[PDB]
C-alpha cells in the first residue's frame, strides 16, 4: 500500500524509531487484520466508526474471501463481523511501517499538522506499511532503527553542557530530569552542596548514561603534551574523557567521545548492553539537551566573525609576506635564476613554488584565526564539538579565502596569457591567477568575484557528476553480491551454491559486535615484553605484595605450578613469533570481535577490585582457565583434522590476544582482579563470543556492497583516485588512466641516492629524440671531403683506418648532434648509443662515434657499403631518420614514461625489519614510482625487490603472479582509495568482494545491469508438542 | 653482453631447481641456495661463446615419494622452437623412461610448435616456460600466499567433510602461472594458506579448471 | 577540415616525407591534398602555391612543412588533371572523363569557400584564403601560434529568435515552390493556365513555423533527421 | 524462456540478418512506391504506416552511402549481427553507455575498442542543422 | 528488432482465381494475408521484400481448395525479452507512461517508473516529471526503455517496459 | 543427532518462528503457556519462546542438500 508522498520535518520529541504520520495519509492506508475474540469488541467499534471518521476500516473481509465495502453501510447485519474475518482497519499508532536494498522498520504516530515527522539523529518520502502480521512480525525485530545503528544541534549543546564552567540550579535541574526517561526517580546528591545546591552538567549526564559502561576519551581541543605532563589525570582543560560505573566523572563530550566512531559511548553502550537501551541513550540525550538549551542558547552572529585588530594585521601582513615572496619567485623566473628540480619542469616547477607560498599562507593565517576566537565565540564552539562546519571553513570567512585552483591548477589564461582583461599580458601574480587574499567577511575584489565563481563552477560539475557515477556503483556492487550469503554451515555461497568464502570474513564473526583493540605482545620489544608478561616468582617480597601470604607459599611449595607458569610465557612467546610473519607492518591495531581490555575494567568495577590489597586469585587458574575457555569458542564444530586445524586459524589472533591479556604476570601485576572477578570475566567471554559468530541466513553480500558503497559517495607522480580509480577497479578494463608501478629496491643501493639513478635510467624508457640536439643530411663528394669544417678535425683521424671503405661509398650523410645536458642525466656514452643503432638495425647502416671528451657530440651514419653496391639514399636516409628517432630505444622498458624517485615518509612504503633488540623499526629505503605497467619486465631487473615490488594494475598482476595475487592487490587498491580520505571499511567486506570477482579463476567486470531471501530453513509443525494446550476463548 | 647472460641464465637455473623442490621432487641443500659466484666456477667458462652452454644446463632430479618419477628440464638453445626439435627432446625422453619433462622456452615459440603440447599422449606431459617467466620465483612474491599442493586422498576427505562438490569450490585458471609453477591439471585442488588480517592463517582450497 | 596527418605512422615513403597536409572537401568523401586545390583554381606553377602560402620565404621553418605536401601533388602538373583528380572520388563521380572536370569546377567554385566567393572570377580571391588557412595551420603545428581555445566566445556565435526564424522561413519557402511547382506540374503539361490561387500553400507558411513554436522541435519532422528540443519554451 | 541480454532467443532467427530503423525506412520506402503507383491495390495497412514514423523519426542516416559505411565498418570487427543493428539503433554516446544498455559487448569488447567504434558511428549519422 | 527472416505460410486459392496466369493471383494474395498482420511467433509482419518460390498447388480433398506453400521474404518486428529500444510516448496517465516502440505499444507502469518521477495532471500536457525538474517525459517523446516481458493477446504482441536500469530515460 | 550446526538460535531464526507463531495464535491457535491478559499476539507467543513451548520446529536446510531438524526449545536463546 505506497502513499502519497509528502515532505519531512525534523521533531526531537518524537523516538527515532516513532515516525510520524497525518490524519488523511493514514486514512488512505489500511491494514488488514484478523478479528479474533480478545480483540473482536475493538474491531466491531472501529468498523462501526466508518470511514468519515477516521478510525474505521476501508474494507472488512469474510471467510470466503468476499470484500465488503464499509463507505455504504446498508445492513447493520452486514457490519457484523465474525472469528476468523479480515478487517482493513485504518492505520493507528503503535503500528510498524518500513521506509527508506535496506530499509529501517519506525512506528507511526498520528499527528495534526500534514507533513511527516523524523526524528533525525526536507527531502519526501513514501512509508510503506506490511499488512501480513508474519513480516510485521519479523520488521519490528530486525528492522527496526536500533537495530540498524546525532544531530550537529545537539552535539555542540553537549559540548558546552558537559563543560566544567556549567552550574545547575535546582529548579533547572528539575525539567532536564523530567525528560530523562531512564531515571530511577532519586535526585542525585548536589556536587557543591553549600553554600547552594548546584548540580554539574556531568552529573545530570551521569543518569543519561545507561548501567555501569567504562570508556576513556579525548577532547578535540586535547593538548599532546597533557598526557605526558603530570596533569594527565587531573586535566586542566578537562580535555580527557573518563567514564566509571556509567559516570562521566571528568571531561568534555564531543563528537570523537559521543559521535559515532570505533570507541564512543554510543558504541560502547550497543555492545555493552545491546540496541534497545543505546536508543534511549539517543533519546535522552536529545530530550534533555535540547531543554537544557534553552537556558544556555546557542546563537551565531557577526561578533563572531570580527576579530581582534592584532590578528587582522598578522593576517595582512602574511599575505603581504606572501605576495612579495610570489614576486620574488616571479622575478627569479622572470631573469633565468631560478633552476627546475630535476623531477620537473621549469613551467611546472614555477606553479609548485608560488602555490606553496598561497597554501602555506592560507594554512598559516587559517591557524592564527582558529586561535583568535575565544571560548564564549561561537564559531569555536561549533569547530571544536566537531559537529558542524571546519577548520578551513572559518579561515575562508575571517583569514582567506584561499586560491581558487580549475582543473586542479590556478587559473588558466582564457584570453592570450591573460586571465583576465584587466591583468597585463603574461601576468603570473596573485591576483591575476585568481589568489584570493580576501575573506568573505571583509568582501572579495570583483576579479576575485570571478574567479571564486571558476572554483565554485568546477565543484558543481564535479558534485553533479559524482553522485551518478557513485549511484551507479552502488547499484551495481548490489547485484553481483545480492546472492551472497551465509549459509548454516559457516560458508558464504551464492544462489548457485558455489563456495565465495570458507568462513564469513576468514573468521566467521559479525562485523558489527566487533571492536577495535590493540594487543600488546608484539609490540615490545625482547626486554620489555619478558618483564611485562614472564611471571617471576623468585622474587618473595614482590609476590607477597602482589599475591596472599598463602598464595606465595602455595606456587612456591610444588614445582608443578612452576612449571605450568613457564608453559604459559613459552605460549606467548611463541605466539609473539608468528603474529610478526602475520603482521609485518607492525601495526598493534587490529579487530577483534570483543574488548578485553573493556572487559576487564567492568570487572574490577562490579566487584570493587583496588590494587592496594594482595589479588586472591590464583595465577595457576588465569593459564587453566584461559586453557578451558579456548575450548569453549568454537568456530567449526567437528573432530576431523581439517575442522581442527581450521578451528585453530579462525580463532588464530583471538587465542594469542586472549593469553597475551590474561596471563598470570598481569592478572597479578596491573590487572588484580580476583577469583571471583576471573570466574566471571571468563562466562562473559565465552558469551560475547558466542553472539559474535556470524548468524546463518544474514545477507554479508547486500551488507557488503552498503558498507562499500556508502565511503564511495565521500570519495571526491599523479596517481588517479577516488571514483575514477574506484569504476576502474570494478571496470577490468586493460588499460586505466595513469597504471603507475612502485619500484622497491634492495640491498647497498636502496640507502643511497647516486646508485639508485642507474636503475632509474634503467628502467626509464629514452629514444633517440630525447637525446639528441639536432640533425641534418649533408654531401661529400669524396670520403675525405668532410664538408663540414668543424668535424673534419676529428673525423680524419677516425677515418683513416679502412672500415667499411673496401668499396665506394655513398656522397650523402646523416650527421645527428647528441645533446650534452641529456647525456650526462642518464650516464649513456657514444659506444652505448652506437652499438644499438648497428645492432638494433643490423648491417644495413654504419655508424661513426666521436671523443666523449669534446664539449659537442657528433654522430655521422650512412649507408652500408655493401648494401650501396626506389630510395637509393637520400630518400631513404629521411625515412630511416625518422624511425630511428621514434621507435629506437637505447636503455630502458617500453611503456615507461618516466620515473619518480624520493624517499618515502610514510610508513607503508618504508621497509620494516625487525631489529635486533626486538622493537619495530623502519628504515629508509629508496622507491622508485614509475608511469606505466612493465611489472614482468621490470620485477627481472638488477637491485629490484622481487617481493615488495608491487603494481596498482590488477590486469597486469594477474598476468605475472596470477589472479591469488590479484586479490590481494585488489584489496590494497581498494583500501588505498578508501583510506585516502581517511575513511574505514571493514576487512570483510572488501575481501568478500575480491573473491566473488576472482571465485571463477579469472578476473569478472562487476556486473553491469545494476537493476537493484531467508529460504535457507522451514518453519515445521509438531504434533507431539501440539498435544498441550487450551484454547482461549 | 656476455656478463649480462650470466646473471640472467643463473636467474633461470636458481628458480628451475627451487621449481622442483616446491612441486615435491628430492633436490640437493647446495642447488636451491647456489651462489652466482659459483656459478662460474662450476661451469669454468662464461655461457656466452664459450663451453658452458644451456645444453649442459639440463638437470634430473627424482621424487621424494618414488625415485622412478623423475623429471626433465631441457633447454633448446635456439632463438626460436620448431616441431623438429621437440620431437627429439620426447623421443630423447623415451628411452629414459620418464613420463613428464620441461622446456624453458626462449621469448618467441613457434604458433605450430605449440600445438605439439596438445597434440601429445596422454602419457606426455611438457609443460612450455618462457624465459621471462623463470626469471624470478613468483612463489617468494608477497602477494602470493603459499600453495600447497593436494593429493587425492585429501580432496576425497576434504569434500566429505565440508559436503562440498567439484564445481561449488573457488575456481583457478590451468593457465595461470602459479598453476603453471606447480605443473597441476584439471581436477587437482591448491591449498592456499595466506595470512590472513582478520583471523591470522585462512585456509583455502581452489580447483583447477 | 584542412588537416595534417600525425607523424605516429610509419611508412617506406610516408616516413620520408613525414607530415603532409590533406584537405577534405565538403562533397568528396576521401582526403586529397591541399596543393591540388591551388592546382585546380589555376596556379599550375608550383611557386605560386609557396607564394599564397608562405608570406615569408626568408623564414625556412615553414618552407619544410609544406615541401612535404607538394610530393604527392607532384604528379599533378596540368590544372585539368588536378580537376580529373578531385572529380575522381566526388560523390557521384561522372560517367565520362569530361564530367568529372566539370564536377570538380562547381565544388571548388560553388561548394567550397562560399563566403569568400560564389561567382566564376573569384579564383584568385579564393586561393588566397585556402593559403591563409594553411598559413594558420603553418603556425600552430610550429607552435609559434597558440591554438585556438575552444570555449572562447569571440569564437562562437548566438543565434536569437530573428537568426533562428530565418533559417526556418527558409524551410517552408523551399517548400512553398515545390508545392506550387508540383501544383502547376500536372497543370503546365495538360496545356493550360494554372491559377495562383490554388498554387500558394498558406498551411504550410503558417502551421510550419507554429508547429516549431509550440512543440519546440525545429526543422521539418517529415525531413528523416534528428530534431532540436529544448528551445521555445513555456515562458 | 530467451532474454535478448543473455543472446537467447528462437533458434530461428539466427539465419535472420538484422536491419537498421534507417535502412528499414528505404525497405518500406520500396514497399510505399510500388504499391502506390505500380499497381491498383488497397491502401497501405496501418500497421504499415505506424512504423514507417517510427523509422523516419529515429533514422540515423541520410543516405545508403552512410548506412553501407556504418554496416561494412562494424562487419568487420566480431560484432554479433544482434548487436549490429542495436547498436547503430541504440547510437550509444560512449563506450560506457552502450555495455550497460548493451550487456553481450561488455563479454568481448574492452572499454577502449568499442569507444573508437561508437565515436565512428557519431562521424556518420547526420543531425538536421 | 527488425530482422530479415524466410517464412512459409500456406495460402488457400479459391477455384474461382484458376484463370490464366493464376500464379499471379496467389502472388498478390500474399500480399494481403501475412502483410499487415501480426503473428504471436515472428512478430508484427510491417513489409514483405520480395518471393522467393512457390510450391506445388495441393488440392485439398473434399474441400476443393487449391493448398499452395509459398516462401517469401520478409521483416518482422519481433520485440526480445530483456532488450532495451528506444520508443515514443503517445500518452500519459497516473498509472503510468504509455509508450511506442514502432508497430506495437509498450506500457510503462508506475512502479518502473524511478520513484524520483512524479506524475503533473496540472501541467498542460501531462508529463513524468522530478522534482529537480532536470528530466522530464512529455508526449512523443524519444526516451529509451526495457521490455522486461511480452505478451501475446488477440494475435498481438503487448510489451512491458521498466526504467529502473540505468541510463534509461530521455538520452 | 548428529547435528552440526550452532546450538544457538540465529536473529532471522528468532524472528520468523515468533512471527509465523504470532500469525497462528491471531487464527484461534492454542496457547501452552498461562494467560495473563496479554492481548497483543505478539507477546503471547514471546513468552511462548521464553518458555520454551513454541511446537514449530525449524528444519535448516544446508547447503549439500541435508536437512537437521533443531526445536526452539533445544536451541539457546538470548533474552
Amino acid at each position: 500500500d505506497f502513499s502519497a508522498r509528502t515532505v519531512i520535518t525534523p521533531d526531537p520529541n518524537l523516538s527515532i524509531d516513532q515516525v510520524g504520520v497525518p490524519r488523511s495519509i493514514a486514512a488512505n492506508m489500511t491494514f488488514a487484520e484478523i478479528v479474533t475474540p480478545f480483540n473482536i469488541d475493538r474491531l466491531q467499534e472501529l468498523v462501526r466508526r466508518g470511514n468519515s471518521q477516521y478510525p474505521g476500516a476501508k474494507y472488512i473481509i469474510r471467510d470466503n474471501g468476499d470484500r465488503i465495502d464499509l463507505r455504504f453501510h446498508p445492513k447493520p447485519s452486514d457490519l457484523h463481523l465474525q472469528t476468523g474475518y479480515k478487517v482493513e482497519r485504518h492505520m493507528c499508532d503503535g503500528d510498524i511501517v518500513i521506509f527508506n536494498m535496506s530499509m529501517m522498520g519506525h512506528r507511526v504516530r498520528i499527528l495534526p499538522w500534514s507533513t511527516f515527522r523524523l526524528n533525525l539523529s526536507g527531502d519526501e518520502m513514501n512509508l510503506h506499511l506490511p499488512q501480513s502480521l508474519e513480516t510485521r512480525a519479523e520488521i519490528q525485530e530486525l528492522a527496526m532503527v536500533p537495530r540498524m545503528i546525532i544531530v550537529q544541534d545537539t552535539l555542540t549543546a553537549v559540548r558546552k553542557f558537559t563543560k566544567r564552567d556549567v552550574f545547575l540550579e535546582r529548579g533547572e535541574v528539575m525539567n532536564l530530569l523530567m525528560f530523562l526517561s531512564t531515571w530511577d526517580g532519586k535526585v542525585p546528591q548536589p556536587a557543591i552542596l553549600k553554600p547552594r545546591p548546584l548540580w554539574t552538567g556531568k552529573q545530570i549526564f551521569s543518569l543519561i548514561i545507561p548501567g555501569h559502561i567504562n570508556c576513556i576519551r579525548t577532547h578535540s581541543t586535547h593538548p599532546d603534551d597533557e598526557d605526558s605532563g603530570p596533569y594527565k589525570h587531573i586535566s586542566p582543560g578537562d580535555t580527557k574523557v573518563v567514564v566509571e560505573n556509567g559516570e562521566l566523572i571528568m571531561g568534555i563530550l564531543c563528537k570523537k567521545s559521543l559521535g559515532t566512531s570505533a570507541g564512543s559511548l554510543v558504541h560502547i553502550s550497543y555492545l555493552e548492553m545491546g540496541h534497545d537501551i543505546t536508543r534511549l541513550f539517543y533519546s535522552n540525550i536529545q530530550t534533555v539537551i535540547n531543554n537544557w538549551l534553552l537556558i544556555e542558547g546557542h546563537t551565531i552572529g557577526i561578533g563572531d566573525s570580527i576579530a581582534d585588530s592584532k590578528t587582522y594585521q598578522d593576517i595582512q601582513n602574511t599575505i603581504k609576506k606572501a605576495k612579495q615572496d610570489v614576486i620574488e619567485v616571479i622575478e627569479k623566473a622572470h631573469n633565468n635564476e631560478l633552476e627546475p628540480t630535476p623531477g620537473n619542469t621549469l613551467r611546472q616547477t614555477f606553479e609548485n613554488q608560488v602555490n606553496r607560498i598561497l597554501n602555506d599562507a592560507r594554512d598559516k593565517t587559517g591557524s592564527s584565526a582558529q586561535k583568535s576566537l575565544s571560548e564564549y565565540n561561537n564559531f569555536k564552539s561549533m569547530v571544536v564539538s566537531g559537529a558542524k562546519g571546519s577548520k578551513i571553513n572559518i579561515s575562508q570567512v575571517i583569514a582567506v579565502v584561499g586560491q581558487q585552483n580549475v582543473e586542479g591548477k590556478r587559473i588558466p589564461f582564457g584570453f592570450k596569457h591573460r586571465t583576465l582583461p584587466h591583468f597585463i599580458k603574461d601576468d603570473y601574480g596573485p591576483e591575476s591567477r585568481g589568489f584570493v587574499e580576501n575573506s568573505y567577511l571583509a568582501g572579495l575584489t570583483p576579479t576575485e568575484f570571478f574567479f571564486h565563481a571558476m572554483g565554485g563552477r568546477e565543484g558543481l560539475i564535479d558534485t553533479a557528476v559524482k553522485t551518478a557515477e557513485t549511484g551507479y556503483i552502488q547499484r551495481r556492487l548490489i547485484k553481483s553480491m545480492e546472492s551472497v550469503m551465509v549459509k548454516y554451515d559457516a560458508t558464504v555461497r551464492n544462489s548457485i551454491n558455489q563456495v565465495v568464502q570458507l568462513r564469513y570474513g576468514e573468521d566467521g564473526l559479525a562485523g558489527e559486535s566487533v571492536e577495535f583493540q590493540n594487543l600488546a605482545t608484539l609490540k615490545p620489544s625482547n626486554k620489555a615484553f619478558e618483564k611485562k608478561f614472564r611471571f617471576d616468582y623468585t622474587n618473595e617480597r614482590a609476590l607477597r605484595r602482589t599475591l596472599q601470604e598463602d598464595l606465595v607459599k602455595d606456587v612456591l611449595s610444588n614445582a608443578h605450578i612452576q612449571n605450568e607458569l613457564e608453559r604459559e610465557f613459552e605460549r606467548m612467546r611463541e605466539d609473539r613469533e608468528v603474529l610478526r610473519v602475520i603482521f609485518p607492518t607492525g601495526d598493534s591495531k587490529v579487530v577483534l570481535p570483543c574488548n578485553l581490555l573493556r572487559m576487564i575494567w567492568n570487572a574490577q568495577k562490579i566487584f570493587h577490585i583496588n590494587p592496594r590489597l594482595p589479588s586472591d586469585l590464583h595465577p595457576i587458574k588465569v593459564v587453566e582457565g584461559v586453557k578451558e575457555l579456548s575450548k569453549k569458542l568454537v568456530i567449526v564444530n567437528g573432530d576431523d583434522p581439517l575442522s581442527r586445524q581450521a578451528q585453530e586459524n579462525a580463532t588464530l589472533l583471538f587465542n594469542i590476544h586472549l593469553r597475551s591479556t590474561l596471563c598470570s604476570r598481569r592478572m597479578a601485576e596491573e590487572f588484580r582482579l580476583s577469583g571471583e572477578a576471573f570466574d566471571w570475566l571468563l562466562g562473559e567471554i565465552e558469551s560475547k563470543f558466542n553472539q559474535a559468530i556470524a548468524h546463518p541466513g544474514e545477507m554479508v553480500g547486500a551488507l557488503a556492497a552498503q558498507s562499500l558503497g556508502e565511503p564511495a559517495t565521500q570519495m571526491t607522480k599523479n596517481v588517479t583516485l577516488g571514483v575514477p580509480r574506484l569504476k576502474e577497479l570494478i571496470n577490468i578494463s586493460k588499460k586505466p588512466k595513469t597504471p603507475s608501478l612502485t619500484v622497491f629496491l634492495l640491498g647497498q643501493s636502496a640507502r643511497d641516492a647516486e646508485r639508485a639513478k642507474d636503475i632509474l635510467c634503467r628502467l626509464e624508457h629514452t629514444t633517440l629524440r630525447k637525446v639528441t640536439a639536432n640533425t641534418a643530411i649533408y654531401y661529400d663528394p669524396n670520403p675525405q671531403s668532410t664538408v663540414v669544417a668543424e668535424d673534419q678535425e676529428w673525423v680524419n683521424v677516425y677515418y683513416e683506418m679502412p672500415d667499411f671503405d673496401v668499396a665506394r661509398i655513398s656522397p650523402w650523410l646523416l650527421r645527428v648532434e647528441l645533446d650534452r645536458k641529456h647525456m650526462t642525466d642518464r650516464k649513456l656514452t657514444m659506444e652505448q648509443i652506437a652499438e644499438k643503432i648497428n645492432a638494433g638495425f643490423g648491417d644495413d647502416l654504419n655508424c661513426i662515434f666521436n671523443d666523449d671528451n669534446a664539449e659537442k657530440l657528433v654522430l655521422r651514419i650512412r649507408i652500408m657499403n655493401s648494401d650501396e653496391n626506389k630510395m637509393d639514399d637520400d630518400v631513404f636516409l629521411r625515412c630511416i631518420e625518422s624511425n630511428m628517432l621514434t621507435d629506437m630505444t637505447l636503455q630502458g622498458i617500453e611503456q615507461i614514461s618516466k620515473v619518480y624517485m624520493h624517499l618515502p615518509q610514510t610508513d607503508n612504503k618504508k621497509k620494516i625489519i625487525i631489529t635486533e633488540d626486538g622493537e619495530f623499526k623502519a628504515l629508509q629505503e629508496w622507491i622508485l614510482e614509475t608511469d606505466g605497467v612493465s611489472l614482468m619486465r621490470v620485477l627481472s631487473e638488477k637491485d629490484v625487490d622481487p617481493v615488495r615490488t608491487t603494481s596498482n594494475d590488477i590486469v597486469e598482476i594477474f598476468t605475472v603472479l596470477g589472479i591469488e595475487a590479484v586479490r590481494k592487490a585488489l584489496e590494497r587498491e581498494l583500501y588505498h582509495v578508501i583510506s585516502f580520505d581517511g575513511s574505514y571499511v571493514n576487512y570483510r567486506h572488501l575481501a568478500l568482494l575480491c573473491d566473488t570477482m576472482t571465485c571463477r579463476g579469472h578476473l569478472m567486470a562487476i556486473t553491469r545491469h545494476g537493476v537493484n531471501g531467508t529460504g535457507c530453513f522451514d518453519l515445521l509443525l509438531d504434533a507431539e508438542k501440539c498435544k498441550y494446550g487450551m484454547e482461549i476463548p | 653482453d656476455d656478463e649480462e647472460e650470466t646473471y640472467r641464465l643463473w636467474k633461470i637455473r636458481k628458480t628451475i631447481m627451487q621449481l622442483c623442490h616446491d612441486r615435491g621432487y628430492l633436490v640437493t641443500q647446495d642447488e636451491l641456495d647456489q651462489t652466482l659466484e659459483e656459478f662460474k666456477a662450476q661451469f669454468g667458462d662464461k655461457p656466452s661463446e664459450g663451453r658452458p652452454r644451456r645444453t649442459d644446463l639440463t638437470v634430473l632430479v627424482a621424487h621424494n615419494d618414488d625415485p622412478t618419477d623423475q623429471m626433465f628440464v631441457f633447454f633448446p638453445e635456439e632463438p626460436k622452437v620448431g616441431i623438429k626439435t621437440i620431437k627429439v627432446y620426447c623421443q630423447r625422453m623415451q628411452e629414459e623412461n620418464i613420463t613428464r619433462a620441461l622446456i624453458v622456452v626462449q621469448q618467441g615459440m613457434t604458433p605450430s610448435a605449440k600445438q605439439s603440447l596438445v597434440d601429445m599422449a596422454p602419457k606426455y606431459i611438457l609443460e612450455q616456460f618462457l624465459q621471462q617467466e623463470l626469471l624470478i620465483n613468483i612463489t617468494e612474491h608477497e602477494l602470493v600466499p603459499e600453495h600447497v599442493v593436494m593429493t587425492k586422498e585429501e580432496v576425497t576427505e576434504l569434500l566429505a567433510r565440508y559436503k562440498l562438490r567439484e564445481n561449488q569450490l573457488p575456481r583457478i585458471q590451468a593457465g595461470d602461472p602459479v598453476a603453471r609453477y606447480f605443473g597441476i591439471k584439471r581436477g587437482q585442488v591448491v591449498k592456499i594458506i595466506r595470512p590472513s588480517e582478520t583471523a591470522g592463517r585462512y585456509i583455502t582450497y581452489r580447483l583447477v579448471q | 577540415w584542412v588537416s595534417m596527418l600525425a607523424r605516429g605512422g610509419q611508412g617506406a615513403k610516408k616516413s620520408a616525407i613525414g607530415q603532409r597536409i590533406v584537405a577534405t572537401l565538403p562533397y568528396i568523401k576521401q582526403e586529397v591534398p591541399i596543393i591540388i586545390v591551388f592546382r585546380a583554381l589555376g596556379f599550375v606553377s608550383d611557386r605560386d602555391i609557396l607564394e599564397h602560402i608562405i608570406y615569408d620565404f626568408e623564414d625556412p621553418e615553414m618552407m619544410e612543412m609544406v615541401k612535404p605536401s607538394l610530393d604527392e601533388a607532384f604528379v599533378i602538373q596540368e590544372q585539368n588533371v588536378a580537376l580529373n583528380f578531385i572529380g575522381s572520388r566526388g560523390a557521384k563521380p561522372g560517367v565520362t572523363k569530361e564530367k568529372r572536370i566539370k564536377y570538380a569546377k562547381e565544388v571548388l567554385q560553388k561548394e567550397m569557400l562560399p563566403h569568400v566567393g560564389v561567382s566564376d572570377f573569384c579564383e584568385t580571391k579564393k586561393a588566397y584564403f585556402l593559403g591563409y588557412m594553411v598559413h594558420r595551420l603553418l603556425l600552430a603545428a610550429l607552435g609559434r601560434r597558440e591554438l585556438d581555445d575552444r570555449d572562447h566566445y569571440g569564437n562562437k556565435r548566438l543565434d536569437l529568435a530573428g537568426p533562428l526564424l530565418a533559417f526556418l522561413f527558409r524551410g517552408m519557402f523551399k517548400n512553398l515552390l515545390k508545392e506550387v511547382r508540383i501544383y502547376a506540374q500536372k497543370f503546365i503539361d495538360r496545356g493550360k493556365d494554372f491559377n495562383l490561387e490554388l498554387a500558394i500553400k498558406t498551411r504550410i507558411i503558417s502551421d510550419g513555423l507554429k508547429y516549431s513554436l509550440a512543440t519546440g522541435n525545429w526543422g521539418d519532422q517529415k525531413k528523416a533527421h534528428q530534431a532540436r528540443a529544448g528551445v521555445s519554451q513555456v515562458l | 524462456e530467451e532474454d535478448a541480454s543473455q543472446l537467447i532467443f528462437p533458434k530461428e532467427f539466427e539465419t535472420a540478418e538484422t536491419l537498421l530503423n534507417s535502412e528499414v525506412h528505404m525497405l518500406l520506402e520500396h514497399r510505399k512506391q510500388q504499391n502506390e503507383s505500380a499497381e491498383d491495390e488497397q491502401e497501405l495497412s496501418e500497421v504499415f504506416m505506424k512504423t514507417l514514423n517510427y523509422t523516419a523519426r529515429f533514422s540515423r542516416f541520410k543516405n545508403r552511402e552512410t548506412i553501407a559505411s556504418v554496416r561494412s565498418l562494424l562487419l568487420q570487427k566480431k560484432l554479433h549481427k544482434f548487436e549490429l543493428a542495436c547498436l547503430a539503433n541504440l547510437c550509444p554516446e560512449t563506450a560506457e553507455e552502450s555495455k550497460a544498455l548493451i550487456p553481450s559487448l561488455e563479454g568481448r569488447f574492452e572499454d577502449e575498442e568499442l569507444q573508437q567504434i561508437l565515436d565512428d558511428i557519431q562521424t556518420k549519422r547526420s543531425f538536421q542543422y | 528488432m527488425f530482422y530479415h527472416i524466410s517464412l512459409e505460410h500456406e495460402i488457400l486459392l479459391h477455384p474461382r482465381y484458376f484463370g490464366p496466369n493464376l500464379l499471379n493471383t496467389v502472388k498478390q494474395k500474399l500480399f494481403t494475408e501475412v502483410e499487415g498482420t501480426c503473428t504471436g511467433k515472428y512478430g508484427f509482419v510491417i513489409a514483405v521484400t520480395t518471393i522467393d518460390n512457390i510450391g506445388a498447388g495441393v488440392i485439398q480433398p473434399g474441400r476443393g481448395f487449391v493448398l499452395y506453400p509459398v516462401k517469401y521474404k520478409a521483416i518482422v518486428f519481433r520485440p526480445f525479452k530483456g532488450e532495451v529500444v528506444d520508443a515514443v510516448v503517445t500518452q500519459v496517465n497516473k498509472v503510468g507512461l504509455f509508450t511506442e516502440i514502432g508497430p506495437m505499444s509498450c506500457f510503462i507502469s508506475r512502479h518502473s517508473i524511478p520513484s524520483e518521477m512524479e506524475f503533473d495532471p496540472n501541467s498542460n500536457p501531462p508529463c513524468y516529471k522530478t522534482m529537480d525538474e532536470d528530466i522530464v517525459i512529455q508526449q512523443d517523446d524519444e526516451i529509451r526503455l526495457k521490455i522486461v516481458g511480452t505478451r501475446v493477446d488477440k494475435n498481438d504482441i503487448f510489451a512491458i517496459g521498466s526504467l529502473m536500469d540505468d541510463y534509461l530515460g530521455l538520452v | 543427532q548428529k547435528r552440526i550446526t550452532t546450538p544457538y538460535m540465529t536473529k532471522y531464526e528468532r524472528a520468523r518462528v515468533l512471527g509465523t507463531r504470532a500469525l497462528q495464535i491471531a487464527m484461534c491457535a492454542p496457547v501452552m503457556v498461562e494467560l495473563e491478559g496479554e492481548t497483543d499476539p505478539l507477546l503471547i507467543a514471546m513468552k511462548e519462546l521464553k518458555a520454551r513451548k513454541i511446537p514449530i520446529i525449524i528444519r535448516r536446510y544446508l547447503p549439500d542438500g541435508s536437512y537437521e531438524d533443531w526445536g526452539v526449545d533445544e536451541l539457546i536463546i538470548s533474552d
